[PDB]
């Protein structure tokens, strides 16, 4: 018989701000005797109370003709803000295999919870009587209103509370807790386990929660945000993309955003030239249109993740897609996946295929600890020697978690390495240029100490592009070997910078020049200050 | 027995949110709090309590037993910078002239103070949850929490009566307190320091880490001595002296730049002659007296900047004032393998010196990605607070000239 009442959360209002005092709007005959029917029960039940003309607050109310919908949308915005419940959903490669999993969702639960008397005043709402003639019946609700700002985070905190003397005393079975749903898992023999289910809906019932029967719990496969679990395997729900139109930008969150939801099982999936359209509004591509149709047959055979076992080492390993796009598998067991992904390249103007893997493990490093606590293993295709010589010379701070070589192509190399001292024999090239800002006409060339010269005229260029363009110029018309001498720190920074590509058609013709080469040395001395081989005059 | 406490006007409280950690950290932090609620650190606490404030956990100084780290650094600035008023602690200028100096955590303090009844929302951490399979534990601070600013600045009043015996006993040792670390200096014996150090160990224990500040200042800029210059040498020279002429005003290249003239290859061998040898001497000299107008101003703030020099040595600097440095310095040191964590402990030993300077951290400009920097930092900090920090993405240029 003892109930064991539940605690009420203290609730205010935000600071400076007052209860909401919103219009009764007319009402239909017949809603207004569906309305008077509901509350009568509800009333009955103890879940509102009649209040008196004293309240001067007041919460809109209407019919949908059967069904009461108070719309608290103004107290919403004045209620204090509650703790934010939590956000994300459980990935289901990190949930572990159970011998049985049962599902509880819980029945009328914000009702069942009562509210903060003090807030209840705000809770006020007047079912409107009919013709008018007759002050209208208002009311204030007593337990969690559904559709209140804080009836979720407060059922939240009040079923965590009464949950946790069953869990340190069943320590057997493995409850989950995500809104309104419970999840039981536990290893014992089926017969136990369905007897410690109804131990906890006994408890439940003790603080006055209802719970399914036996009979009404489902059983899997269960279909729950958007995945399907099933006792030895997970996968999303069906693939869902709209053809219609031919032409339409509705795509713009149906086919990429479902493509991403697929990425998370189906391997290879890419979005690029897709998203690349967005750029309530399309052409496609023909680099679109072969997306799809490898897309369409990483979508043709379903494909299931597994779920995790922690007495295996976990395994994550990653592929260069190609235009910025990379792909990884996270596993614990050969050719069987937890989950799969993809990591996008951000958006720059020169960029390293190595910094774009070092940002997809760290990408994947922190997804990981998210879903199982812990950094996977990795395999990446790099060798070992490529990583070494980049991490010891790049000027920025560099690591990679623990990991080992994948001989897949296409392999992340290196494409050149400037020497850190001047190369005897090599020519000395002295590159320099300069623009006119209003005419934007400018000159770029080179003088060496073989007496080689040129200078080029050049049209509709600026300070920094004709700098560039005179190293272009000496690396073209060098030898294999090269001394380049420089006062551009505009130049030096993107070349220390390291790019293998870059939006810069004119830096992309130095990448292809630089990777022919067979030593480049590059110095810089600062401009203007009487430097000889600094021919600023020839400009 | 509380003292009251409030934010600074028009500032709500943190609402920071927790960033994931792994398995071996949540284990650690469950353990520690379930102890505290115990002894009545903490009290967990409901949902009408929106505010929250990261927490992680470390080793500090090879000890297996793991510590609890709150990330106070939004609370700090949000807290009433008058919570230090009246001024918290005066910074000693003896304390960075001492020859040697042990700081010791006396956080375990702290607790035994109660924080106001007010103030303890604004406490909340959350210990999170592995693949949010069930809601965080949250706390909040009944007494008064390690990393914040106003514990010391409340405690400062009982730490007084606590070491006023000692104090009066050993009148040449310096004592300081910065957050939860105390900084006690001395100019005796290693070992008589550290026997002595006892002393101090077992006057906290009634009422209930050793550095050396031989580092000897800002480091001068050095230009090199050779017999035979190449080209190259004389254009990296020229380079370095018209960058240092910046910091110092009679600086001069004219003479230097005239072997260089024409167009010659870069490692052929240049003479100097003896108009230009007295042009690099006379900078010498120049770089050998002191930087002109440099001084502190303790309503800026300090900047510190590092620079990669590969192999294990790190270069730095602290500026408020951008070529007036306060200070330089190089770490030669840690593990060879790992960039990540030689920043980090490079990170924590310029504040280190930077609190028994000026008894302020600095702001860092860091060598690394953001990305890189956020997901492996926390893996290698053992100190008990947090600076702040930017990172720098465009490779500067004088990182050769501080080498
Ligand atoms: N609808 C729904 C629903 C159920 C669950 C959920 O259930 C579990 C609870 C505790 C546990 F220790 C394991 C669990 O599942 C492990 C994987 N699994 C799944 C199905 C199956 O038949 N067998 C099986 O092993 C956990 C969770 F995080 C979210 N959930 C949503
Ligand atoms: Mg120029």
């Amino acid at each position: 018989v003892p109930i064991s009442p539940i605690e009420t959360v203290p609730v205010k209002l935000k600071p400076g701000m007052d209860g909401p005092k919103v219009k009764q709007w007319p009402l239909t005959e017949e809603k207004i005797k569906a309305l008077v029917e509901i509350c009568t029960e509800m009333e009955k039940e103890g879940k509102i109370s009649k209040i008196g003309p004293e309240n001067p607050y007041n919460t809109p109310v209407f019919a949908i003709k059967w069904r009461k919908l108070v719309d608290f949308r103004e107290l919403n915005k004045r209620t204090q803000d509650f703790w934010e419940v939590q956000l994300g959903i459980p990935h289901p490669a990190g949930l572990k295999k159970k011998k049985s999993a049962t599902v509880l969702d819980v029945g009328d639960a914000y009702f069942s919870v009562p509210l903060d008397e003090d807030f209840r005043k705000y809770t006020a709402f007047t079912i409107p009587s009919i013709n008018n003639e007759t002050p209208g019946i208002r009311y204030q609700y007593n337990v969690l209103p559904q559709g209140w700002k804080g009836s979720p985070a407060i059922f939240q905190s009040s079923m965590t509370k009464i949950l946790e003397p069953f869990a340190a005393q069943n320590p057997d079975i493995v409850i989950c807790q995500y809104m309104d749903d419970l999840y039981v898992g536990s290893d014992l023999e089926i017969g136990q386990h369905r007897t410690k289910i109804e131990e906890l809906r006994q408890h439940l019932l003790r603080w006055g929660l209802t719970t399914p029967d036996k009979k009404h719990q489902k059983e899997p496969p269960f279909l729950w945000m958007g995945y399907e679990l099933h006792p030895d395997k997970w996968t999303v729900q069906p693939i869902v993309l709209p053809e219609k139109d031919s032409w339409t930008v509705n795509d713009i969150q149906k086919l990429v955003g479902k493509l991403n939801w697929a990425s998370q099982i189906y391997p290879g999936i890419k979005v690029r030239q897709l998203s690349k359209l967005l750029r309530l509004t399309i052409p496609l591509t023909e680099e679109a249109e072969l997306e799809l149709a490898e897309n369409r047959e990483i979508l043709k055979e379903p494909v299931h993740g597994v779920y995790y076992d922690p007495s295996k080492d976990l395994i994550a390993e990653i592929q260069k897609q190609g235009q910025g796009q990379w792909t990884y598998q996270i596993y614990q067991e050969p050719f069987k996946n937890l989950k799969t992904g993809k990591y996008a390249r951000m958006r720059g103007a020169h960029t390293n295929d190595v910094k774009q893997l070092t940002e997809a493990v760290q990408k994947i490093t922190t997804e990981s600890i998210v879903i199982w606590g812990k950094t996977p293993k990795f395999k990446l295709p790099i060798q070992k020697e490529t990583w070494e010589t980049w991490w010891t010379e790049y000027w920025q701070a560099t690591w990679i978690p623990e990991w080992e070589f994948v001989n897949t192509p296409p392999l992340v190399k290196l494409w050149y390495q400037l020497e850190k001292e001047p190369i005897v024999g090599a020519e000395t090239f002295y590159v320099d240029g300069a623009a006119n800002r209003e005419t934007k006409l400018g000159k770029a060339g080179y003088v060496t100490n073989k007496g080689r010269q040129k200078v080029v005229p050049l049209t509709n260029t600026t300070n920094q592009k004709t700098e560039l363009q005179a190293i272009y110029l000496a690396l073209q018309d060098s030898g294999l070997e090269v001394n380049i001498v420089t006062d551009s720190q505009y130049a030096l920074g993107i070349i220390q910078a390291q790019p293998d590509k870059s939006e810069s058609e004119l830096v992309n013709q130095i990448i292809e020049q630089l990777i022919k080469k067979e030593k480049v040395y590059l110095a810089w001395v600062p401009a203007h200050k009487g430097i000889g081989g600094n021919e600023q005059v020839d400009k | 027995e509380t003292v009251p406490v409030k934010l600074k006007p028009g500032m709500d409280g943190p609402k920071v949110k927790q960033w994931p950690l792994t398995e071996e950290k949540i284990k650690a932090l469950v353990e520690i709090c379930t102890e505290m609620e115990k002894e009545g650190k903490i009290s967990k606490i409901g949902p009408e309590n929106p505010y929250n404030t990261p927490v992680f956990a470390i080793k500090k100084k090879d000890s297996t037993k793991w510590r609890k780290l709150v990330d106070f650094r939004e609370l700090n600035k949000r807290t009433q910078d008058f919570w230090e008023v009246q001024l918290g602690i005066p910074h000693p200028a003896g304390l960075k002239k001492k020859k040697s100096v042990t700081v010791l955590d006396v956080g375990d303090a702290y607790f035994s103070v109660p924080l106001d009844e007010d103030f303890r929302k604004y406490t909340a951490f959350t210990i999170p949850s592995i693949n949010n399979e069930t809601p965080g534990i949250r706390y909040q601070y009944n007494v008064l929490p390690q990393g914040w600013k106003g514990s010391p600045a409340i405690f400062q009043s009982s730490m007084t009566k606590i070491l006023e015996p000692f104090k009066k006993q050993n009148p040449d040792i310096v004592i300081y307190q910065y957050m939860d670390d105390l900084y006690v200096g001395s100019d005796l014996e290693i070992g008589q320091h550290r026997t002595k150090i006892e002393e101090l160990r077992q006057h906290l224990l009634r009422w209930g880490y050793e550095l050396h500040p031989d580092k000897w200042t800002v480091q001068p800029i050095v230009l090199p001595e050779k017999d035979s210059w190449t080209v190259n040498d004389i254009q990296k020279l020229v380079g370095k002296l018209n960058w240092a002429s910046q910091i110092y005003p009679g600086i001069k290249v004219r003479q230097l730049s005239k072997l260089l003239r024409g167009t010659k290859a870069l490692t052929e061998v240049i003479p100097l002659t003896e108009e230009a040898e007295l042009e690099l001497a006379e900078n010498r000299e120049i770089l050998k007296e002191p930087v002109h107008g440099v001084y502190y101003d303790p309503s800026k703030d300090l900047i510190a900047e590092i620079q990669k020099q590969g192999q294990g040595q790190w270069t730095y600097q602290i500026y408020q004032e951008p070529f007036k440095n306060l200070k330089t310095g190089k770490y030669a040191r840690g593990a060879h393998t790992n960039d990540v964590k030689q920043l980090t402990e490079a990170v924590q030993k310029i504040t280190t010196e930077s609190i028994v300077i000026w008894g302020k951290t600095p702001k860092f400009k860091l060598p690394i990605q953001k990305e890189t920097w956020e997901t492996w930092w926390t893996e290698y900090w053992q100190a008990t607070w947090i600076p702040e920090w930017e990172f720098v993405n465009t490779p500067p240029l004088v990182k050769l000239w501080y080498q």
